[PDB]
């Protein structure tokens, strides 16, 4: 596959300096990657979704570039408000990978979640609204507790395509209600390794543009 | 800018494009710009053209638009191919092209089957010669529409056919739709005759109004909607009915037209292709259209256009599954 | 001598036929591995086969005396058979020319109708037309013993107290129809229809694609008349006197001549053009803003 | 007359 | 289609290279193949011209500096680097003059 890896594991700075955070690609993808900001026990935040376009909402201030597979972030200011850990993401295949996280020092709503045995079966609601299933697709990425963000399941009900991670092949299954835009996760066959925070994202089904809309999160602990 | 390029199986012959997605707008159409490198060598006597074909493929290659440009042996330069001049160096040759008006969009038949667009290049001493494939470039660009910005007036039919001949009125939300936005309909009717509805057709088709020899209206349905709701005479019924279209369910259809394929990768249902008023209608090439149906049998039934399309892209379309394999 | 002919020909077409619709008929479903053109190829090649399966009995019979040491009951199957498999072959070229004039001329509905279930479904309804043409011209059959030329003297003359002389012409007409009306009219309308409209379309390359129109009509024609022109004879024959032994001795021929296409079509539909035992990818490069 | 089977080919 | 090239280290200054680049799944023939520099931050230029037969052209910036030969028995491209000056220091890609080939990675050099 593709493993991303950030040179800046920790980054110190202050306020009113120039911070850069350098992304680096396994394989010669096309400037199709993109860039999240999550603050603490928030879902995390899409900034860059071409790594040359910023997104509608946040501050100009953000700006990527791309020479080779060479993507970075670089931000003109460090505001008060921008201390969090920042992610690199690529979208060129259906393994998508999240990178290894860098630390600066329409609502969605999640259902279920809580203590599951071993061996056991758990089922997700993703309770969307504010957008049509057809016309976005819905993607759920975990998280383990200080580790960062992984890909699980995706579904596409406009082409009928349903993909899984190839550690959650099989033992996952994901369905969408259309009548009540509502998408769902089936969990089957609990081990110990799936202890994380997992999120209900939805992205625009035509021209993937990045994971627009987060959830909030049900971690579940096993 | 990551400018897009293709390699010739030959050593020789690379093709610079900044994008395969010309916005096809109703009175012009984006020209199609680029340069063509060449090594010095190889191209000693023979001379360079750069052909742009509109076809029909139906398998022969019916041919619709034409046109070849001479680049060496030689209008202003654009800002991208003054780039691309200062890049590759002095032995870089630009070509552009217009394409005429009302000609077909970019559009395949789902089974290929449709009409598509190629970029080919050439080296010999004229036109009258039998190239090979090995020399040569075969670039697929596609011309496809975008929605306009000013949305158009709401679509409304009316129907009498049998006191008062069961009375049927439809409308839609808006006219303006893109793809899999849910499209809502209205099936107000007050009956009065003694006859009584069983059920409610409510369907929307995608018209191909496609000609090769002859004009063709082929009628492909896209999407189903039972109804059981039943009326009695001189009764008032009114309730709004959901629709979306989307590929996931017509995958078994057959002849259904899809958005131009640049690979064998599958596309959404193609584009309603807007024209402008008057003009001539004996245009070679796939022409979409799209409209829903609201049938009482009992059949009375009315038709509502409407026009299914894309928003204005931001930066470009893929052109293919960004999240492929 | 005059038997000799008709044998010698006979032999000549088995030899043409016998190894051409086995080498069509293995190739057929390998071609490609399917399709529609091919199949139905395959299914006319099955005709052919069955067709040419009972020939040898036939080529036995017609040489010597006219003679049928292969008991009384053979008759019936032999004509079945017979019959069945030439209708068979004769509406499977119809169907060919079709498939012709769809492909050809505005190939547009084609790709939306050419299933291959539709195929499947058309195949068994031509199949069971053919059966029930075949039953009633081959359940009433028989033979008579006249110095041990018994020939299978169906029913030509007073069948059954419930059966009468009149169908002595319908059987043929209706016959004379099946291998008159339906192949030799639509066969010719399609071939001129599709010959001079191609000229205007400017399709025509010449060579491939093209030149064997006008072979596999003109054949067909010349072989198929004589059996039906033939009959057409016997009824004259029926009224106006008989008009003595004469005659009556092409037929082995004419019959022999139809057995001539038989091993014609393996030869030209599918040995011809196409035969297979006999583009870097799109990249990007960076540009300074 | 000679009542002549007409049969000298296949039906 | 490798494209496999070695032939880069540290330099202090006017010290002789003699960089390769052999390419394995395509044919020399009369195909012109050229050499690639990328300074760091900034875009690849042309380095030389390197055809079939004896005519090479190189940069304006470049003149008298570099020596090119190519020998089609082993296949590969041979390019000579002498008295190195402080700003040549960049990563040499080496492919097709058209850029017909796939971008490998280039040997990075330093002055």
């Amino acid at each position: 596959d593709i493993q991303m890896t950030q040179s800046p594991s920790s980054l110190s700075a202050s306020v009113g300096d120039r911070v850069t955070i350098t992304c680096r690609a396994s394989q010669s993808v096309s400037s199709a990657v993109a860039w999240y900001q999550q603050k603490p026990g928030k879902a995390p935040k899409l900034l860059i979704y071409s790594a040359s376009s910023l997104y509608s909402g946040v501050p100009s201030r953000f700006s990527g570039s791309r020479s080779g597979t060479d993507f970075t972030l670089t931000i003109s200011s460090l505001q008060p408000e921008d201390f969090a850990t920042y992610y690199c993401q690529q979208y060129k295949y259906v393994p998508v990978t999240f990178g290894q996280g860098t630390k600066v020092e329409v609502q969605l709503v999640e259902s279920g979640g809580g203590l599951v045995q071993p061996g056991g079966s758990l089922r997700l609601s993703c309770a969307a609204s504010g957008f049509n299933v057809y016309s976005s697709s819905i993607h759920w990425v975990r998280q383990a507790p200080g580790k960062g963000l992984e890909w699980v399941a995706s579904i596409s009900s406009y082409y009928g395509y349903t993909y899984y991670a190839d550690s959650v092949k099989g033992r996952f299954t994901i369905s969408a209600d259309t009548s009540k835009n509502t998408a769902y996760l089936q969990m089957n066959s609990l081990r110990a390794e799936d202890t994380a925070v997992y999120y209900c994202a939805r992205s625009r089904q035509f021209w993937y543009s990045g994971l627009d809309y987060w959830g909030q999160g049900t971690l579940v602990t096993v | 800018t990551r400018v897009f390029k293709k390699a010739s199986p030959n050593g020789k012959l690379t093709v610079y494009l900044g994008k395969r997605d010309f916005v096809d707008h109703i009175d012009l159409v984006d020209p199609v710009d680029g340069v063509v490198l060449v090594d010095p060598e190889y191209l000693k006597e023979r001379r360079v053209y750069v052909t742009l074909t509109a076809a029909f493929r139906y398998g022969f290659r019916k041919d619709l638009f034409v046109a070849n440009v001479q680049s060496f042996p030689p209008k202003p330069l654009t800002r991208l191919q003054e780039r691309l001049i200062k890049k590759l160096g002095e032995h870089a040759y630009p070509f552009t092209f217009e394409i005429p008006p009302n000609l077909p969009s970019s559009v395949t038949l789902q089974p290929a089957i449709g009409v598509d667009y190629e970029v080919k290049a050439f080296v010999a001493e004229n036109l009258e010669e039998k190239i090979h494939k090995r020399n040569s470039v075969r670039l697929v660009i596609e011309k496809v529409q975008y929605a306009p910005e000013r949305p158009g007036p709401q679509p409304t039919a009316e129907t009498t056919r049998q006191d008062k001949p069961l009375h049927l009125e439809a409308s839609l939300d808006k006219e303006i739709y893109y793809h899999g936005e849910p499209i809502s309909v209205n099936v107000h009717v007050t009956n009065n005759t003694n006859k009584t509805v069983k059920k409610i057709k409510i369907s929307v088709r995608q018209y191909a109004d496609i000609v090769l020899f002859n004009t063709a209206q082929y009628k492909v349905p896209v999407a189903m909607e039972e109804a059981d709701d039943t009326v009695a005479p001189s009764s008032t019924f009114s309730k709004v009915y959901t629709l979306t279209p989307f590929l996931a369910n017509n995958r078994e259809k057959r002849g259904l037209a899809l958005d131009g394929k640049l690979k064998h990768e599958d596309t959404n249902l193609a584009s309603s292709t807007l024209l402008r008023e008057g003009a001539n209608r004996e245009i070679l090439g796939i022409i979409v259209s799209y409209k829903v149906k609201v049938k009482l049998v009992v059949d009375v039934a009315v038709e509502l256009p409407f026009t299914l399309m894309h928003p204005k892209p931001k930066e470009e379309p893929p052109h293919r599954e960004v999240p492929e394999n | 001598v005059v038997h000799w002919v008709s044998l010698v020909l006979y032999c000549l077409a088995f030899v043409l036929g016998i190894p051409g619709n086995a080498i069509v008929i293995w190739f057929t479903g390998f071609k490609w591995k399917k399709t529609v053109t091919t199949l139905w190829f395959l299914n006319l090649a099955i005709a052919d086969f069955i067709f040419l399966l009972f020939l040898p009995l036939y080529i036995s019979y017609v040489a010597m005396n006219f003679h049928w040491p292969f008991g009384i009951w053979l008759c019936k199957a032999n004509s079945f058979t017979a019959q069945l498999n030439m209708f068979a072959s004769v509406f499977f070229l119809t169907v060919i020319s079709l498939d012709h004039y769809i492909h050809l001329i505005h190939p547009v509905l084609s790709h939306r109708h050419r299933t291959l279930k539709n195929s499947l479904i058309v195949i068994i309804f031509i199949w069971l037309l053919a059966s029930l043409i075949g039953g009633p011209a081959l359940y009433f059959r028989d033979t008579v013993e006249f110095n041990n030329h018994t020939l299978c003297y169906n029913n030509f003359q007073k069948h059954d107290p419930d059966l009468t002389l009149i169908r002595h012409h319908v059987l043929t007409w209706v016959k004379f129809i099946i291998g008159y009306l339906f192949p030799l009219l639509t066969m010719s309308i399609c071939y001129l229809c599709l010959i001079f409209k191609v000229k205007k379309r400017s399709i025509l390359i010449s060579s491939r694609h093209f030149w064997t129109i006008l072979v596999v009509v003109v054949a067909f024609v010349v072989c198929w008349t004589p059996y039906h022109l033939f009959s057409i004879w016997e009824l004259t024959i029926h009224h106006n006197s008989y008009s003595h032994h004469v005659m009556q001795a092409g037929i082995p021929l004419s019959t022999g001549l139809a057995f001539l296409n038989s091993c014609l079509n393996p030869i030209l539909y599918v040995l011809i053009s196409k035969k297979f035992q006999a583009s870097c990818t799109t990249a990007s490069s960076s540009l300074a803003k | 007359s000679f009542y002549f089977p007409g049969q000298f080919a296949f039906s | 289609v490798q494209l496999q090239e070695s032939g880069g280290g540290l330099v202090q200054a006017g010290g002789s290279l003699r960089l390769s680049c052999v390419v394995s799944g395509f044919f020399f023939d009369t195909v012109t193949m050229a050499w690639y520099r990328r300074a760091p931050g900034k875009h690849r230029e042309l380095v030389a011209s390197a055809t079939a037969g004896g005519t090479t052209t190189y940069a304006d910036s470049v003149k008298d500096r570099f020596t090119i030969s190519r020998d089609n028995a082993k296949n590969t491209v041979y390019l000579q680097m002498n008295s190195l000056k402080p700003e040549d220091t960049a990563v040499y890609y080496c492919n097709t003059f058209v850029r017909s080939l796939s971008w490998g990675q280039g040997t990075q050099v330093t002055v």
